[PDB]
């Protein structure tokens, strides 16, 4: 039937060895709870019964994107987000953005960009990184020469330079600290509009492998725990800078991979802790990077087929333990909906559903047939059309 | 100097402190996008907060008004910066602004610009006197919080402050050994202390690691430790483990056991050992017991194993 509900899969429980922590209980609760969820698909399954929520989910992102209710006061500062999230998840579902609410789009981050670069939170405040990534990649997104060209390519490369160190690492903003993440931000930016200078990232490469520690992940600044948000960050922003073999790839995979849970079906951020439900971009996201490496350096053993993450497994999960009936989508069962996740969870199952890598094209599609998502770029994350239009737009300056 | 929650706040607009200056709006456009519908109470403070900003105006008055539109979104970064203008200029006495930033934090660990202010401050003045007491009780109510351990790494170096961490370590290792951001910190502490190339200390760490595993088989943090502090100089260079692992096999069995032999005989092969074709299956073996049966979710890739291996020490 479906691999969450094998019987022989009530043997991927947690055991403790009878040696109790705060983390055996507390993913004691998680498993024990994604069990009634397996279960209750266990009293019928009469149609095609794994059905994602279209419609539902289309009410949610058409609407926030217009307006937001008081709730999504502390995202006040943090709006570009709010315009990526919802048109990168209305795409993937594969809606499109109607014309008028484009140029509306295109005119909002226009009074975020500073007069000296980069995007701010919102109208009226100081550039930082995280909302210029989101700037970018959600003008980048709607791809018309209207989005393309609200971007100020000049001042967005005089503002990078004002953040970068002698280290080759970048300031998240201007007075800020920095972590991986900063650095896959100016990249991914200066990438899309062609704005780099051949000594922009120089020493970055050697910052961002500096980060991978003993587990095979990478942390946010040297020294620190794997995680997967930065591990993303850390190989897209060097496959970017085409130094993905600058990684100890193979602790990487060794790392990622193991990361998925073998009950939950989904990814964890870390070594023992919960299952989440973003991570299925942030994690299972970075196999399609590692297939792209591997492959880069010849390696005759890499599956044609599938990427190497159990992809039934995880739809599985994002399918059937994520999923708001109100709409969007969720962490873990019954943890609230959010525009982040909401399209994190949808990206995940993008990855998920869709293998590619030269000619072979082989996709899965776990549900019914109409839950097949939009391809996304496993680089920036934004479908992969509007990846191309993009540059070859900008490699014209 | 109130409060944002005292049940007697007032909002900036009806107050006489506040009287002499024009409060200024938000400028979402004529037609706008993921725009929020703001409370009345948070919209106000930063239309009084725009205005202080917009006009540079370094007063004690709205230094204070930032400590409200700080509360309303710690997140917001401009705020935060518009705060250490105010706190230089106006010449804030700092350590009562390092009891501010201690009880933010304390009512939201979470957040990454709240403890990069705590970050300037100690560098603003050069002391770490507290911090890791502060750093212990905020991981005592989350052992894995990311940012406590980012500033408490850089604390630690920063001040050269290593001695007790190691002590530090082994303490929330037995209150949860399950805890796998103190098996970060301790190879933080120690391959910075006396890096691991000592034999006496790599050699004490294994066992330790070993007596772990076989204390909680299942726990895979124990493991991954025992597996990225030896596969340093290669995990093939030491032959006595490959067997002890085989000798726990039993009552200590688990994918992590399992896994961890398919790993050592990958490298024995690669640093061109006996039985060759003896051990390239002893691996292939344990390649499928894994992907077929003791670790399933993996399948797709402890085939990869399987096939990289075959592809690459048999022909
Ligand atoms: C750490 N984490 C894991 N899952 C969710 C979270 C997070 N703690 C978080 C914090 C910092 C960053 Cl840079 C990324 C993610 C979190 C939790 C809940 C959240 C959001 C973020 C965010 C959010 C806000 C801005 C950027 C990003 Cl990437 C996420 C929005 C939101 O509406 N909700 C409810
Ligand atoms: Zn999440």
């Amino acid at each position: 039937p479906l691999y969450s509900l094998r019987p022989e899969h009530a043997r991927e429980r947690l055991q403790d060895d009878s040696v109790e922590t705060v983390t055996s209980i507390e993913q004691a609760k998680v498993e024990e709870k994604i069990q009634e969820v397996f279960s209750s698909y266990k009293f019928n399954h009469l149609v095609p019964r794994l059905v994602l929520q279209r419609e539902k989910h289309f009410h949610y992102l058409k609407r926030g994107l217009r307006q937001l209710t008081d709730a999504y006061e502390c995202l006040d500062a943090s709006r570009p987000w709010l315009c990526y999230w919802i048109l990168h998840s209305l795409e993937l579902l594969d809606e499109p953005i109607p014309q008028i609410v484009a140029t509306d789009v295109c005119q909002f981050l226009e009074l975020c960009q500073s007069p000296d670069g980069g995007f701010g939170g919102g109208p009226g405040q100081y550039p930082h990184l995280a909302p210029t990534y989101a700037a970018v990649n959600a003008l980048c997104i709607i791809g018309t020469e209207e989005a393309y060209n609200v971007i100020n390519r000049e001042k967005l490369l005089q503002y990078l330079y004002s953040l970068k160190q002698p280290d080759g690492s970048f300031l998240m903003h201007v007075g800020g600290e920095v972590d991986v993440r900063s650095a896959y931000c100016a990249a991914s930016v200066a990438s899309l509009t062609n704005i780099i200078t051949p000594d922009l990232f120089e020493g970055t490469a050697e910052w961002i492998a500096r980060c991978q520690n003993w587990e095979g992940g990478i942390g946010g600044v040297p020294g620190m725990e794997a995680h997967g948000g930065y591990t993303f960050c850390g190989l897209a922003a060097l496959v970017i800078l085409k130094k993905e073999r600058s990684l100890n790839l193979k602790s990487l995979l060794q790392w990622v991979t193991s990361r998925q849970m073998r009950f939950e079906g989904g990814f964890q951020g870390r070594c023992n802790k919960l299952v989440d439900g973003c991570y299925s971009f942030w994690q299972a996201g970075l196999l399609p990077l590692l297939h792209r490496a591997l492959h880069a350096q010849g390696d005759p053993a890499l599956s044609m087929s599938h990427w190497m993450f159990h992809q039934q497994a995880l739809q599985e999960y994002i399918l059937m333990c994520c999923q708001c009936p109100a709409g969007g989508l969720l962490d873990k069962p019954g943890k609230s909906r959010d525009f982040y996740h909401t399209c994190y969870c949808l990206s995940g199952l993008s990855i998920a559903q869709h293998f590619g890598s030269g000619a072979m094209l082989h996709d899965v599609v776990m549900g019914v047939p109409e839950n097949v998502l939009q391809p996304t770029h496993p680089v920036y994350n934004i479908g992969p059309d509007k990846v191309i239009q993009a540059t070859t737009h900008f490699l014209q300056k | 100097f109130l409060s944002l929650d005292s049940p007697t706040y007032v909002l900036y607009r009806d107050r006489a402190e506040w009287a002499d200056i024009d409060p200024v709006p938000q400028n979402d456009g004529p037609s706008p996008v993921v725009q929020i519908i703001y409370s009345e109470k948070f919209r106000d403070v930063y239309d009084y907060f725009r205005a202080v900003l917009q006009r540079d105006e370094r007063s004690e008055r709205a230094f204070k008004l930032t400590r409200d539109a700080i509360e309303l979104n710690a997140a917001n970064y401009t705020v935060w910066h518009f705060r250490r203008v105010l706190l230089r200029s106006l010449q804030k006495d700092l350590q009562e602004e390092m009891n501010y930033i201690i009880a933010i934090i304390e009512e939201q660990p979470k957040n990454y610009q709240v403890w990069h202010h705590r970050r300037v401050l100690v560098e603003w003045l050069k002391d770490p006197s507290q911090e890791l007491e502060f750093i212990a009780d905020i991981l005592n109510q989350d052992a894995k919080n990311y940012h406590a351990w980012q500033h408490r790494q850089w604390v630690i170096q920063e001040f050269r402050l290593w001695d007790n961490e190691l002590q530090y370590v082994d303490q929330l290792l037995k209150e949860d050994v399950r805890n796998n951001s103190v098996w970060n910190q301790r190879h933080f502490v120690i391959s910075n202390t006396t890096g691991y190339s000592d034999r006496a200390v790599l050699e004490r760490e294994v066992q330790y690691t070993l007596e772990m595993i076989k204390l909680v088989p299942h726990n895979e943090s124990a493991w991954n430790y025992l597996k990225g502090i030896l596969q340093d100089r290669g995990l093939s260079r030491y032959p006595n483990l490959l067997n002890q692992l085989l000798d726990l096999q039993p009552s200590h069995s688990s994918p992590y056991l399992i896994a961890f032999l398919v790993d050592i005989y990958e490298d024995m092969l690669e640093n061109q050992c006996d039985n060759k074709e003896d051990i390239l299956n002893k691996a292939l073996e344990l390649c499928e017991i894994l992907a077929k049966e003791k670790d399933t979710i993996r399948k797709e890739y402890w085939r990869y194993i399987g096939r990289s291996l075959q592809s690459k020490h048999s022909r």
